[PDB]
């Protein structure tokens, strides 16, 4: 049913190193991924998300998005600031895009709040301001979601600008991974 | 997912205007760049002029103040108003839709391609 109280999950959001990101842009990025999941299936019941903006010495080695998601991942499992939280979510950072404009990166369903482990709920996201919602649309990727007919959906597989959820598909799933249940209610 | 048509060229003489069209059908709200490129004999295409879906315009150095781009309310329509043309403005040019997967990147639509022909004289011998 609804738990005892909200899950505290941190979202760890880490500038990459020798990036330079704006206030504004990453601050839109992070309320918007924060506001997609907590409209959903009444969440903020079940998880309230501790969004911190930190760094790393991390730099991917080249604009290869895989290359620099398998070595972000990597990163964490030797980060000291990071131990103890390997059941956390993980973004990395940065101003510009990835070769070919990829604008982010994610490890499909990998975070379960009752699994979650080994640094595996990882992903990275552009800031800029002219890509709304794209660490929304990753964190979805992240909780579950799969990429939707609908292209006014946040997880439309093109970029669109949209930043909700429309997918009853996708909300059963993010909300089941955070705990709910469809006798729950909203 | 989109699909896009366009129109309007022509052979005009020196310090002439074409007026451009091209219109898009599909899935509109996938365009993040819609645009004008051109191709002349020998050389590489260039861009000549976009608009973001946010508004935001762009001009090749050579037809900015000469060539305006703009787009209809319902979207689904590009313009390119071209005024005082110059045989080096001859070119096929393209209309070109960029659309970004967000972990997938950049993918190119084209048009066909409408050709432009800016005669000037040449005086010859007789
Ligand atoms: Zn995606």
């Amino acid at each position: 049913a609804v738990p005892s109280e909200p899950k505290t999950v941190y979202v760890i959001c880490l500038r990459e190193n020798g990036s330079t990101i704006y206030p504004n842009e990453v601050s839109a990025q992070m309320q918007d991924a924060a506001n997609s999941v907590y409209a959903v299936h009444g969440l903020k019941r079940y998880v309230n998300f501790h969004f911190v903006l930190y760094t790393t010495e991390y730099s991917c080695p080249s604009g290869d998005a895989k290359e620099g998601l398998e070595g972000f991942t990597a990163s964490l499992k030797s980060n000291p600031k990071a131990e103890g939280y390997d059941d956390q979510i993980y973004f990395l950072i940065r101003w510009g895009t990835w070769d070919n404009k990829i604008l982010g990166m994610s490890w499909f369903n990998s975070y379960n709040v009752n699994t979650a482990s080994d640094f595996e709920a990882s992903g990275m996201s552009t800031t800029q301001l002219m890509y709304p919602g794209v660490m929304a649309h990753e964190l979805g990727h992240i909780l579950g979601a799969e990429h939707t007919d609908n292209s006014k959906d946040l997880m439309y597989a093109t970029f669109t600008g949209y930043l909700s959820h429309l997918s009853e598909k996708n909300m059963d799933i993010i909300a089941k991974n955070l705990g709910w249940e469809a006798a729950d209610g909203d | 997912q989109v699909q896009l048509q366009e129109s309007g060229g022509g052979l005009v003489q020196a310090g002439g205007s074409l007026r451009l069209s091209c219109v898009a059908s599909g899935i509109i709200e996938s365009i993040n760049t819609f645009g004008w490129y051109r191709q002349a004999p020998g050389k590489q295409r260039e861009l000549v002029a976009d608009i973001s879906r946010w508004g935001s315009t762009n001009y090749a150095d050579s037809v900015r103040d000469r060539f305006t781009i703009s787009r209809d309310n319902a979207k689904t329509t590009l313009y390119l108003q071209m005024n005082s043309l110059k045989p080096e403005d001859t070119a096929v040019y393209y209309c070109h839709a960029e659309t970004i997967g967000y972990e997938s990147g950049a993918h190119d639509y084209w048009g066909q391609g409408t050709q432009v022909t800016v005669s000037s004289h040449h005086h010859h011998h007789h």
